């Protein structure tokens, strides 16, 4: 029968761990580092592009920073394909909430649902988990600026500043070192770039290997604005911060 | 348009004595103004000392009696040949009839 | 791996036999049937003194005339008790009469072999056999007081007295010598209470052991701790008497 | 780990062993077959070997009539051969019903190849250990030879061969077409195209054939047909009065 | 489509998947519950493998199933959510049909039933979760505290603990909880709770969270300070000797 | 039909609902409360088909209460009504639709303003200063078109309702056995037990 | 490596299917059965091993009829044979219901063929443990077929399978050579009775019972019928005479 | 060898065997002995009932399928309950639809075909029970032996279970004698008792130990247990 | 019967690798070299027609395929897998886009659809990942010209120029030297033909080379006139002759 070839993706180890979840996390530990930092006046998302070429079209490229809602965005670490499947359903859940209640989906509600989907592949179905970890950056009128993180296990938590992908340990220590509760977005943008610059496995930290996004509430408006940085804009902020 | 029901006339009578009971019925079967049969039995021995008659639409009458006789058979199979009491038969027949509550067995039945 | 409904070279079902091993690791349950009623007794076996002992429910009521005791993986028993309770009440609704004790037991056992990954016979959706044996005790007008032993094998035996659980082989040997066709209800109560004391790791009192009985008159009743305590006191006196 | 050879999943080298072993099954019959294109026809020749004397030689065949116009010759075991044949016939019938015209040879080939491809990807379906050569005179392309395999691969040929001694027949045919400078057999009658096929079948294999050693199918405008023992005999007589 | 029997009996009569599901509970952070004369208290430890969290939004360990019943757990955080949801749904369904909120016993019995089902259903693994369910039956003042495990077994405790080093804290409670005189005050009930956690938590003002449930839907979670005060008063009980 | 009235004033929404339940020829009850509390600050009144009426109301109540516990938050009156509208708009095209008309009166603790929504069984939602379902509206709307002010106190609102009820008692054929009045404001939902003669 | 013979649908490195070949072993282990195609029909005969005197003579029938014109006989796992005939009967009934004319023998052969072949396509089913000899009379003549566990089948002048297949086949080959004009129905019955007796020698330890059936255009109107009474005894005697 | 080809029923051994089926057959040999034998007017089932303890009952071994048909079991009791229940339905179907008592021979065909289906499909297991079916239909008395392999055989007499070979040799010898016990049920039963006792070893057949069923010309299938079998011990 | 393989056949290894995807990429590496270059006014995709026998007609096998009138695809790896992917791609372009918005999907989105299909073959029960890498080149009104690579993992990336298969490493290196952001379409074709010459062992001509472009609209290839808004397909496969003409200026 078929039983012979069944990997049994949803079983416990003698230690009480989930093999596929663990191995999926190991998979992500090789993916490009992504960082989220929450400030008083906004949130910052920064991500290192894994593997690049001179011929890679960066203008039409997006592999790590995706827009879920007008108020919620995600940083991706792991399989880009797997991520896009979850991103799509997330975008739908957000709209489903809006159609039903006529209000934008609260950040945790969206995050929980996505995390629950991941948990599903952890307990039943006999399928492999999504090799993806998300950093959620979003805003709602109940908790203001929020930063979340989810992994293949279907577990999620909130952060003031967090990193996923490669060298999370080194990145987390450096963030825990220079982070302060009263920080500003421009301080966060800088901290993020510094952290990556010291955790990068590459020679220098150039613009073509980066994706950048900020969620601010531009004072001259009164509403929340998402800014996904263009190649030229990443190049600018890279010189100003003193990385050139 | 097709009519599932019909009427085959006839009448049935049941009287209970102090230590006996009778269930009688004419043996005439009819359709409209014609006689189908002058002798077509209508009262049956179902076993366990039970006599039953479902009068009205012959087809439904037969089908119900048939199903009950078969219900008695299975009562033995499932309960170590225990005798089906008359009250137990009555309740069983209720379920047999109410099963077709929205497409009724077009019969009055007496046991 | 290997199928959940596989046969051993000796003509046994692996999962069923391994299921019985789990039952051997369960709390002791004893049933004794007399012409005055059937008595059910269980070992509560709390894992800690902080565990509220009276929340241990190992003897349950199926109907007014049918009760049962469990041994082994007691969690597995819930759906079985549920099925039994439903089967009894359903039968009453269909026939305006109490369900026979044997018929009820037969219905519970009908679930036992409904396991597999897609066995060609019907739709047996259950990944493993039950990890619990049941002592079903009751009374009906056709066969009087009855005691049944329902295994995960689907087979059920009728015992005059039976013990299941960790101290079964020991308790059963005891029942062998002690049981006779003319026992009184009281005698069976003390008898269960005595044999439980022997096989239990803990010193038997009214808090780590529970009695119950089924009698034609009052049906199935669970003995409250006070009533049992007196029977324990009565036992000790009759043992120290010789 | 070592089960990557039992089901259609990738090996560390990026191979599919079950597909490769399915290929090996296609030679289990020890039968060679070739196809050539005429001016307005297509001819298939296949070796007919009947070992048991108790067999009814009229029932032993690896050439099938898929539709009025399409014929198919199979290299491999007969149970798989027949499985593929029936499917092709059903597909041909359905196409005609759904689209209002006869299913072209190359389309049936593509479709059958796509079906084979699915067994290459799905774990519960094993590949059919057969190679299928489809022939017709397509109303748009003319004489046509399209061949599918257990890998799901398919392509059109000027002429082809299949079986154990496939290579010898292939190289022989190659050399003729290098010589003639054309992509077909320049003959008006199919009878001579059949004769050509049997000639180069003998030359390459180095074996002589009686009327019961061969199996022939011919595709023409609006019909495909198989030759009888006597029709073949007439063909074998004609080639004899030349050597 | 998937129905492979993952939870099966082994030669010695064990269901390894359920057994290992408990090992996941032994891994989870410690949870504890003690019942007073007129209240129940739930305490949980907070991990410190990574510290830089936003405590406002990060999911808390004690969850409300209904206004009068709470559920805490030990083990896989993801799995617990699935159980908590099902419980909350059933809490509403019971109110809708019986016209009366669930009893703590019933709500527990249900949560145990779900867990049990996953131990003998095809294509699923058991929940890597043990729960503590506490509260007060509708219009009742008698405190209730129950525990469930992956096996599907449940039962009520005067005081219980689950998770890592639950062995240690149980021992403490066994020799610190008198059934004759249960903590007759909300205060001394919370005190005994923190004491039991301090046996394991190892100086953790921010590593200990407490929730107090009183009769008639009176549930409140204590803030860092309120707990920190208890910690301060307890460390003095030691030093004054 | 039954009487379902609603009126939004300065700081509150007031719901008036008839107390009569009539089946065929007889008045079976004269103290029926045709309303359900969806959340502490949102109340829903209802009228329509015998079974559907309460069954739909309790169903909506069950869902909001479930949401409240899951999120530990109260949905805004706007959000709640939108959810109800969709439920009715789903119902209308199902095998057997809920024939229920609702008024949703809630106080928005975020905006610090009262809100009144009127939805029919089709899923036709509209926000109104005052609303009615069935025949009540035919007498009441002109009254309210005349005597309504947005700055009216809750007391002025109750007087306005009294004037509506009186009109409905004079000109309407059915004895609806008076109304139950409830006020929805910043402090929640309370019932005016003295409307039998206010 | 190895293990190619543990799953049904698996190809071994040499392009074989061992599970199919293992089924053949179950056939070879079974009783011997034969088929003789005569000038206007077919004759079927099978060995019936008498395990003990307790077997009721003439009762445990092995030859099966499909429709009213097809006779089927098999060697190997009797239950599998029955299963195959059940399918054939359904198959024949399906054909007649749509086309009115009773199913042609070649049509019926491919029907059994495709079904048996199907049980070699998946690992979730076991191949048939029977070789089946079947046939009858139709629109254009009589047909004799033999179906292998592989799903392979051909038309035959004479066919044999089971224990003493070689003895049978050899005797059949003699008949084909010595009767190029065609054996008659009457003759084929006697001849079958002999071949069975002769093929029984590969099992001479146990006593046996003979069973013959035939489908002849002149003798049985083209309908499948069993050889009974006088005609059976005559055939039994013709064999008992030529066994010595 | 055997270990690799006995994991499921869907696997043939290199020698052409189905070990799962063979293992199922082994469960029968471990089962209590039961005997069947028939004349031209009656058919009898004599079964030895087995008990767990001296405190347990002797598990019933004979099941009534219809007024004219019944069977004895040897092996797994639940599997006997399944197949007997299936047979009960087939007898019930025949009566209701065709007003026709199901032929014993056909009942065997139906049991064969059902057991076969559990030997060719993955996930399923063979039935672990032998069945001896008796019945009086339109062609006299009948006795059938059913094996989980799907093999059903009509016999004059036979036995299955532990030490069953004792009774089988006896009947093979008593053949010419019992086959002629026509119009006398008591003699056929006594002949069945002498058959079954040829397979004893442990104990002697007692009152609550013996189980006998009979069918025939003017005898509806009826089961005799306890006191009713005392006159045969 | 029935697909009893409802479990994944691609799982995570302890090292974090996805075996079947890695092995799929290994199968891609063995494939014939194919490439793509994006110009300022067009895109060019090319590959080698590796005829598996001189008796086979290399025309009756298109390695370059039209997906929409503005989108083309080419591959490296397993032929059959590519063929079925093209069929699925063409259909999904209608079912998920044209039958809804009345216009063909933009390159990035159709690519996204194909990516999804391949992703599911990475996670769905009882399947192996596709053994191909795709180079999809297209044009749409709001994005202009674009070039995408799609791997067995389901991942996809945009390129200015790239190659996949056999000698991809060497070919990519040669493209990095010759590419600039000012290349005209003809220049890209020239560079493509040059890059492919290093990859071809035997005969290098219009019968052994398959090359197509995404450029200007071809009103002569539309099939009808009278609708001013319809100007024709941008995808054009070059003829055997057209290739040889440019080979003389090599």
């Amino acid at each position: 029968g078929s039983r012979r070839y069944d990997s049994r993706t949803t079983i416990f180890s003698p230690e009480g761990r989930l093999y596929q979840v663990e191995y999926a996390l190991e998979s992500i530990s090789h993916a490009g580092t992504a960082i989220g930092i929450m400030a008083s006046d906004g949130i910052v998302l920064a991500a290192e592009r894994k593997v690049t070429s001179t011929l890679l079209e960066q203008d039409t490229s997006t592999e790590k920073l995706y827009k879920l809602n007008d108020k919620i965005a995600v940083a991706v670490a792991g399989l880009t394909a797997d991520a896009e499947i979850l991103i799509n359903t997330a975008r739908i859940h957000a709209q489903n909430y809006l159609k039903t209640y006529n209000e934008d989906i609260p950040v945790e509600i969206l995050v929980r649902r996505l995390s629950d989907i991941k948990q599903g592949y952890t307990q039943h179905g006999g399928l492999r988990p999504f090799g993806v970890s998300f950093i959620y950056a979003g805003y709602d009128d109940r908790y203001g600026y929020q930063l979340y993180t989810s992994n293949p296990s279907g577990n999620y938590t909130g952060w003031k500043a967090i990193s996923v992908g490669a060298n999370t340990s080194a990145a987390q220590t450096l963030l825990q070192m220079d982070y302060k509760d009263d920080m500003k977005v421009d301080d966060a943008i800088e901290l993020a770039l510094k952290t990556l610059s010291k955790t990068t496995d590459s020679s220098a930290l150039t613009y073509d290997r980066l994706e950048f996004a900020t969620i601010r509430k531009g004072a001259n408006d009164g509403e929340v604005y998402q800014k996904i940085f263009k190649p030229q804009e990443i190049k600018d902020i890279l010189v100003k911060t003193g990385i050139t | 348009q097709f009519n599932p029901y019909g009427d085959n006339g006839g009448t049935i009578l049941g009287i209970a004595g102090e230590d006996f009971a009778v269930l009688a019925g004419d043996t005439r079967n009819i359709t409209d103004y014609s006689i189908n049969s002058r002798y077509e039995p209508k009262v049956f021995d179902c076993g366990d000392n039970i006599v039953m008659s479902a009068n009205g639409f012959a087809a439904d009458g037969d089908a119900l009696v048939k199903r009950f006789k078969n219900s008695v058979k299975w009562y033995h199979f499932d309960h170590n040949d225990k005798k089906l009491s008359i009250n137990s038969a009555a309740r069983n027949i209720q379920h047999l009839l109410y099963g077709k509550r929205f497409f009724p067995y077009y019969v009055h039945t007496i046991i | 791996d290997r199928g959940v409904s596989t046969f051993s070279p000796e003509g046994r079902l692996f999962q069923v036999e391994y299921s019985l091993e789990a039952i051997k690791l369960g709390s002791t349950a004893i049933g004794i049937a007399t012409k005055e009623g059937v008595v059910l007794g269980v070992e509560k076996r709390a894992t800690s003194p902080l565990l509220e002992s009276d929340s241990i429910e190992k003897i349950v009521e199926i109907d007014r005339h049918i009760g049962c005791a469990m041994s082994g993986l007691t969690a597995d028993a819930r759906s079985m008790i549920e099925h039994a309770r439903t089967a009894a009440v359903t039968h009453n609704l269909y026939y305006d009469e109490d369900i026979n004790v044997e018929s009820l037991t037969q219905s519970v056992c009908d679930l036992a072999l409904r396991f597999g990954e897609g066995a060609s016979g019907e739709e047996r959706l259950m990944s493993r056999p039950f990890g619990v044996a049941l002592l079903i005790a009751g009374h009906d007008a056709d066969d009087g007081y009855q005691l049944f032993h329902a295994e995960p094998s689907g087979t059920f035996y009728r015992y005059n007295a039976k013990a299941i659980g960790s101290g079964s082989e020991g308790a059963q040997a005891e029942l062998l010598n002690e049981w006779h066709s003319s026992l009184t209800l009281k005698e069976a109560e003390l008898l269960v209470l005595k044999i439980l004391k022997q096989v239990m790791e803990e010193k038997l009192d009214e808090n780590n052991a529970q009695l119950s009985c089924i009698t034609k008159q009052d049906g199935f009743k669970i003995y409250d701790n006070e009533k049992t305590a007196e029977l324990i006191k009565e036992l000790k006196e009759k043992e120290a008497a010789e | 780990a070592g089960y990557d050879r039992h089901i259609t999943i990738f090996s560390p080298e990026g191979r599919l062993y079950q597909v490769e072993y399915a290929f090996k099954a296609t030679n289990q019959t020890n039968i060679n077959s070739l196809a050539v294109r005429g001016k307005d026809c297509t001819v298939v020749i296949s070796q007919k070997k009947v070992p048991d004397k108790l067999l009814d030689p009229t029932t032993v065949s690896y050439i099938f009539c898929i539709s009025r116009t399409i014929g198919m010759v199979v290299n491999g075991p007969i149970p798989d051969a027949r499985n593929a044949a029936l499917r092709a016939k059903a597909e041909a019938a359905e196409f005609r019903y759904k689209y209002g015209y006869d299913m072209p040879c190359d389309v049936l080939a593509k479709r059958m190849a796509n079906l084979s491809q699915i067994y290459t990807q799905r774990a519960y379906m094993r590949p059919l250990g057969v190679i299928l050569t489809f022939v017709s005179v397509d109303e748009e392309l003319g004489p046509s030879i399209y061949k599918t395999d257990p890998a799901g691969y398919y392509v059109g040929y000027k002429a082809t061969a299949t079986g154990p001694k496939q290579q010898e027949i292939t190289t022989n045919l190659e050399n003729h077409f290098k010589k003639s400078k054309i992509d077909h057999i320049n003959e008006e009658s199919w009878e001579k195209v059949v004769e050509f096929a049997i000639t180069h079948m003998i030359d390459a294999l180095g074996t002589e054939f009686s009327k019961n050693d061969l199996e022939v199918g011919v595709a023409t405008k609006d019909k495909f047909f198989t030759l009888s023992a006597e029709n073949i005999e007439e063909r074998l007589v004609a080639i004899a009065e030349q050597d | 489509g998937y129905d492979r029997a993952l939870s099966i009996f082994s030669p010695d009569g064990h269901i390894f998947q359920v057994e290992y599901a408990l090992e996941a509970v032994k891994r989870g952070t410690c949870a504890v519950g003690v019942k007073g004369k007129n209240c129940v208290v739930l305490g949980c430890e907070r991990r410190s493998t990574l510290k830089l969290q936003d405590t406002r939004i990060t999911p808390s360990k004690v969850s409300k199933i209904d206004s009068h019943v709470v559920l805490s757990f030990s083990g896989l955080n993801a799995d617990s959510r699935i159980l908590i949801e099902k419980a909350r749904v059933e809490a509403q369904s019971h109110r809708l049909t019986l016209e009366d909120p669930v009893t703590v016993e019933y709500l527990t019995r249900y949560v145990a039933g779900v867990q049990q089902r996953y131990t003998q259903s095809g294509g699923v693994r058991p929940f890597g979760v043990s729960t503590l369910i506490a509260g007060f039956d509708p219009r009742d003042d008698e405190p209730k505290l129950y525990q469930t495990e992956p096996s599907g077994i449940y039962s009520s405790w005067s005081a219980q603990t689950i998770g890592r080093n639950s062995k240690t804290v149980r021992e403490f409670l066994e020799k610190n909880y008198d059934r004759k005189e249960p903590p007759a005050t909300v205060e001394e009930c919370v005190k005994l709770t923190v004491r039991s956690l301090l046996e394991v938590v190892q100086t953790g003002a921010k590593n200990i969270e407490i929730t107090v449930v009183k009769p008639d839907s009176d549930i409140v979670a204590l803030s860092s300070e309120e707990i920190n005060q208890y910690v301060t008063q307890i460390e003095q009980e030691k030093q004054e000797q | 039909m039954d009487i379902i009235l609603g009126i939004r004033v300065q700081d509150s929404v007031i719901l008036a609902s008839s107390k009569a339940v009539t089946r065929g020829i007889s008045v079976l009850k004269d103290s029926d409360d045709k309303t359900r509390q969806l959340s502490p600050h949102t109340l829903m009144s209802f009228a329509g088909e015998a079974g559907d009426t309460v069954q739909f109301a309790e169903y909506i109540q069950a869902n909001i209460q479930l949401y409240s516990i899951r999120e530990d938050y109260e949905l805004s009156p706007q959000a709640v009504s939108s959810f109800v509208r969709q439920e009715l708009a789903k119902s209308i095209r199902s095998r057997r639709p809920y024939q229920v008309n609702v008024l949703i009166g809630g106080y928005d603790k975020k905006k610090n303003k009262p809100e009144l929504y009127q939805i029919d069984y089709l899923g036709t939602k509209v926000e109104l200063p005052y609303g009615a379902h069935g025949y009540s509206g035919f007498y009441t709307f002109s009254l309210l078109d005349h005597h309504y002010r947005p700055d009216m106190t809750t007391e002025e609102g109750l007087d306005l309702l009294k004037l509506c009820v009186q009109e409905l008692e004079k000109r309407m054929p059915m004895d609806f056995k008076g109304v139950i009045v409830k006020i929805v404001d910043k402090d929640g939902i309370r019932q005016v037990d003295d409307f039998q003669a206010q | 490596g190895t293990g190619y013979d543990l799953s049904n649908s698996v190809f071994s490195p040499d392009g074989r299917n061992f599970q199919v070949e293992y089924a053949v072993k179950a056939v070879e282990n079974g009783t011997t059965s034969i088929g003789i195609k005569c000038n206007d029909g077919v004759v079927f005969a099978v060995e019936k091993l008498i395990t003990s005197k307790l077997l009721v003579p003439q009762k445990n029938v092995k030859i099966q009829v499909v429709d009213r014109h097809i006779g089927c006989v098999y060697s190997g796992l009797i239950p599998d044979g029955r299963h195959l005939v059940n399918r054939g009967r359904e198959e024949a009934a399906s054909f007649k219901k749509l086309y009115k004319t009773p199913i042609p023998i070649p049509a019926f052969a491919d029907r059994l063929g495709q079904y048996v072949q199907a049980h070699t396509l998946y690992n979730s089913v076991r191949p048939f443990g029977v070789s089946t000899i079947f046939g009858g009379v139709d629109k254009n003549g009589a047909h004799l077929y033999m179906l292998e566990p592989s799903g392979s089948y051909w038309g035959y002048k004479g066919a044999a399978t089971g224990k003493g297949r070689q003895s049978a086949k050899a005797e059949l080959e003699k008949l084909v050579d010595h009767h190029p004009e065609g054996l008659s129905a009457r003759e084929a019955v006697k001849q079958a009775a002999k071949i069975i007796y002769l093929a029984h020698e590969d099992n001479k330890e146990k006593d046996f019972e003979l069973e013959i059936s035939w489908c002849s255009l002149s003798e049985t109107n083209g309908l499948h019928k069993f050889v009974k009474g006088d005609l059976l005894q005559e055939a039994i005697d013709f064999a008992q005479k030529e066994i010595n | 060898f055997r270990n690799n080809y006995d994991g499921d029923t869907v696997t043939f051994s290199p020698t052409g065997r189905l070990f799962q089926v063979e293992y199922a057959l082994e469960a029968i040999k471990q089962g209590s002995v039961t005997v069947g034998l028939r004349s031209n007017t009656h058919a009898v089932l004599v079964a030895l009932k087995r008990n767990a303890d001296e405190l347990s009952s002797y598990q019933k071994k004979i099941i009534k399928c219809d007024e004219h048909m019944g069977l004895s079991l040897a092996g797994l009791a639940p599997d006997a309950r399944v197949l007997s229940n299936y047979l009960r339905q087939q007898c019930n179907y025949s009566s209701l639809v065709f007003n026709r008592k199901l032929a014993v021979e056909r009942a065997g065909h139906l049991l064969c075909d059902k057991a076969q289906k559990n030997t060719q499909s993955y996930g399923g297991r063979p039935y672990g029970v032998g069945l001896l079916i008796i019945g009086y239909d339109k062609s006299g008395a009948h006795l059938l032996e059913f094996q989980p392999s799907g093999n059903v055989t009509e016999l004059y007499g036979t036995a299955i279970g532990a030490r069953s070979q004792g009774a089988k040799t006896y009947l093979e010898r008593t053949l010419d004698t019992f086959i002629k016990i026509d119009g006398n049920p008591d003699e056929l039963i006594k002949a069945g008792v002498e058959a079954i006792s040829q397979s004893l070893r442990d104990e002697s057949l007692t009152v609550d130990n013996l189980s006998i069923a009979i069918v025939g010309k003017d005898t509806p299938f009826t089961i005799y247990d306890g006191e009713a079998v005392a006159k045969y011990i | 019967m029935t697909d009893r393989y409802s479990f994944s056949l691609t799982t995570f290894s302890p090292s974090g690798k996805l075996g079947q995807i890695d092995y799929a990429l290994t199968a891609v590496k063995q494939g014939v070299t194919s490439l793509g270059i994006k110009a300022t006014n067009g895109v060019v995709i090319a590959t080698e027609k590796k005829s598996s026998s001189p008796l086979a007609m290399s025309e009756t096998l298109s390695k370059v395929s039209l997906l929409t009138p503005d989108i083309g695809a080419v591959y490296s790896g397993m032929g059959p897998d590519y063929r079925v992917l093209v069929d699925k791609s063409r259909k999904v372009a209608h079912t998920s886009y044209k039958r809804i918005y009345g216009e063909y999907p933009p390159t990035k989105l159709l690519v996204s659809e194909v990516a999804k299909i391949m992703q599911e073959a990475t996670q769905s029960g009882g399947v192996r990942p596709f053994g191909v890498s795709l180079l999809i080149a297209g044009h749409d009104e709001f994005n202009g010209f674009s070039l995408y690579q799609v791997d067995p993992s389901g991942s996809y990336f945009p390129w200015k120029a790239t190659a996949i298969g056999k000698g991809s490493v060497a070919a990519k290196t040669f493209l990095e030297k010759r590419w600039n952001d000012e290349l005209e379409l003809e220049d890209a074709i020239h560079i493509a033909l040059l890059t492919l010459k290093e990859s071809v062992e035997g005969e290098f001509n219009g019968d052994t080379i398959e090359l197509a472009i995404i450029g200007d609209e071809n009103p002569d290839l539309l099939g009808y006139t009278g609708i001013p808004t319809d100007k024709g397909p941008r995808f054009r496969k070059l003829t055997s002759q057209e290739i040889n003409d440019r080979l003389e200026a090599l």
